[PDB]
């Protein structure tokens, strides 16, 4: 699972 | 109205420092280790950058993740080539302003063999006298250089986005008058360099994958790189990669 990459695409900025 | 290349230019990320203490002597292990930590910070910045490329956020989230996972090394190596090309005419690698690898640092054991694939990028940018605008279009094209075997969830849209940035690269070539068999040769030459990045990346990822997997090497990778690498290693063994080429 690509937890950090998903977070960085889903977050604002 | 702002041009497409001017929109790629404003999203060009700030230069990152390696945090390298030069009052301590160099070693191959020390440099490789520092570069991986820098690499992760640079890849996190490439995610922020990709999200701001006109069209990119319109792709399915899974496609956004896929393109970033396939191309991170290509983006890292291309941007390193640019910084190195702009720094000097000499055979240097400008990883960061505080970590420039000169011909003297290249004498370090096993340093030259990994550095030469990276020196090829700046060598080609020097030789082809690549402009800032051509580079910005080429770097966006490197993000869209690989796709899964069975394509993306938004393939139709991706081919449209990719076409737009191929046209944008055309416009930058023409902007350097130019015309016309001279232009076709510039497009031929620049798209040939884009194709050779697959070969540069193959050599860089052999080093990357080995140093990641072999825990006896004690070569650390930050969360960002460890995650992408863990995901990508099986994709290179199951043939789940269609490397797009301009020349067959
Ligand atoms: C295996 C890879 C090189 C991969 C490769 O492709 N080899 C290039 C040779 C090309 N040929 C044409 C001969 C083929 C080499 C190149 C740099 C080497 C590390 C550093 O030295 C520092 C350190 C020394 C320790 O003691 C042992 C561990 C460590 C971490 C080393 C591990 C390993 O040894 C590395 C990753
Ligand atoms: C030769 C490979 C390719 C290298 C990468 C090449 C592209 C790059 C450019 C940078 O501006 C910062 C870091 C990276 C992203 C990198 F330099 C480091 O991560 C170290 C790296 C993986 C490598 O040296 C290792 O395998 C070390 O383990």
């Amino acid at each position: 699972e690509n937890a950090l990459l998903r977070y960085l695409l889903d977050k604002d900025d | 109205t702002p041009t497409l290349v001017s929109l790629l230019e404003v999203i060009e990320p700030e230069v990152l420092y390696a945090g390298y203490d030069s009052s301590v002597p160099d070693s191959t292990w020390r440099i490789m280790t520092t570069l991986n930590m820098l690499g992760g910070r640079q890849v996190i910045a490439a995610v922020k950058w990709a999200k701001a490329i006109p069209g990119f956020r319109n792709l399915h989230l899974d496609d956004q993740m896929t393109l970033l996972q396939y191309s991170w090394m290509s983006l890292m190596a291309f941007a390193l080539g640019w910084r190195s090309y702009r720094q000097s005419s000499a055979n240097l690698l400008c990883f960061a302003p505080d970590l420039i690898i000169n011909e003297q640092r290249m004498t370090l054991p096993d340093m030259y063999d990994q550095c030469k694939h990276m020196l090829y990028v700046s060598s080609e940018l020097h030789r082809l006298q690549v402009s800032y605008e051509e580079y910005l279009c080429m770097k966006t094209l490197l993000l869209l250089s690989s796709v899964p075997k069975d394509g993306l969830k938004s393939q139709e849209l991706f081919d449209e986005i990719r076409m737009t940035y191929i046209k944008e690269l055309g416009k930058a070539i023409v902007k350097r008058e130019g015309n016309s068999s001279q232009n076709w040769q510039r497009f031929y030459q620049l798209t040939k360099l884009l194709d050779s990045m697959h070969e540069v990346v193959e050599n860089l990822l052999n080093y990357c994958f080995q140093t990641f997997l072999d825990k006896t090497m004690s070569i650390e990778f930050p969360e960002m790189l460890a995650e992408i690498i863990t995901n990508q290693i099986p994709k290179y063994s199951n043939g789940n990669i269609k490397k797009l080429l301009f020349h067959q």
